[PDB]
């Protein structure tokens, strides 16, 4: 994250890491105690995909104080229509070996009914994203998760100020300051309304992290409410990687 | 009904035949008698941040 600030502990308890061979590999959002949102992407170049572990309640990397919980991931569901190294349908649904246990620091973000998300999401304006990315372009990670509030553009609107399908949406700052960086990817893009946060987008990745003329681009998720539904209605398969046909 | 002011609905809103609205809430709330508000009903509802609910309970 770019010039943003630090989230206080606690304040982001949806936020997932996760890691393969203890390495620092995406983001990722809880939406309930066995299932963790992120970006296709960060799965492209998984060789042993039993290496794979989400991490929930952490907050500073450099220690551990007891709110941390962490669980291998039994499955990593891809829609069909995703190209590995591309933006389009950039989007992963992650199923626990076993659920996470909700604490003060452990709570899942709503998934939102699409009508909801569609109709009225959608015209909140600012948004919260985080992460334990990079704090520069070309630069080091944050070492304590980090958030940044961002304005949300209609796509008419990113294309003049700056494809972009359907399946996306721009957010953030065109000025370089501030934005989402590499080491954020598949991390939350949550919105308020009325007390309580939702799972509005995905960070997933455009041409450059903090670059001038440039938004962020996220994951459109009101695309992918059903098709997420039906799988965390479903049974699990035998193989981690499993490649479900969208819509 | 829904698409205009969220039907006055705090979460979720559905159009019927005629002049009709259901507000529902997600699972871990329930609906108040006035027929949009949503109050939990479990200890760690989602999309509630627990240190900031405590902190104005
Ligand atoms: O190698 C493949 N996957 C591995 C794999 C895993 C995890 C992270 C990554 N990975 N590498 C670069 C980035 C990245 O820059 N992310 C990023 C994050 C926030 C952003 N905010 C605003 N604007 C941005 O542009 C932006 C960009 C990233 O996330 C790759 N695939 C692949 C496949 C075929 C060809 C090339 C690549
Ligand atoms: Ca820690
Ligand atoms: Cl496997």
């Amino acid at each position: 994250i770019v010039g943003g600030k630090v989230c206080p502990k606690g304040e982001c308890p949806w936020q997932v890491l996760l890691l393969v061979n203890g390495a620092q590999l995406c983001g990722g959002t809880l939406i309930n105690t066995i299932w963790v949102v992120s970006a296709a992407h960060c799965f492209d170049k998984i060789k042993n995909w039993r290496n794979l572990i989400a991490v929930l309640g952490e907050h500073d990397l450099s220690e551990h104080d007891g709110d941390e919980q962490s669980r291998r991931v039994a499955q990593v569901i891809i829609p069909s229509t995703y190209v590995p190294g591309t933006t389009n349908h950039d989007i992963a649904l992650l199923r626990l070996h076993q659920p996470v246990v909700l604490t003060d620091h452990v709570v899942p973000l709503c998934l939102p009914e699409r009508t909801f998300s569609e109709r009225t999401l959608a015209f909140v304006r600012f948004s919260l994203v985080s992460g334990w990315g990079q704090l520069l372009d070309r630069g080091a990670t944050a070492l304590e998760l980090m958030v940044l509030n961002v304005p949300r553009l209609m796509t008419q609107d990113c294309l003049q100020q700056s494809n972009i399908t359907e399946y996306m949406f721009c957010a953030g700052y065109s000025d370089g300051s501030k934005d989402s960086c590499k080491g954020d990817s598949g991390g939350p893009h949550a919105t308020h309304y009325r007390g309580t946060w939702y799972l509005t987008g995905i960070v997933s990745w455009g041409q450059g992290c903090a670059t001038v003329g440039h938004f962020g681009v996220y994951t459109r998720v009101s695309q992918y409410i059903e098709w997420l539904q039906k799988l965390m209605r479903s049974e699990p398969r035998p193989g981690v990687l499993l490649r479900a046909p969208f819509p | 009904i829904c698409v205009n002011e969220n039907g006055g609905c705090e979460q979720y809103c559905s159009d019927h035949t005629g002049t009709k609205r259901s507000c529902r809430c997600h699972e871990g709330y329930s609906l108040l008698a006035d027929g949009v508000s949503c109050t939990p009903t479990v200890e760690y509802p989602c999309g509630k941040i627990p240190i900031l609910e405590k902190r104005n309970a």
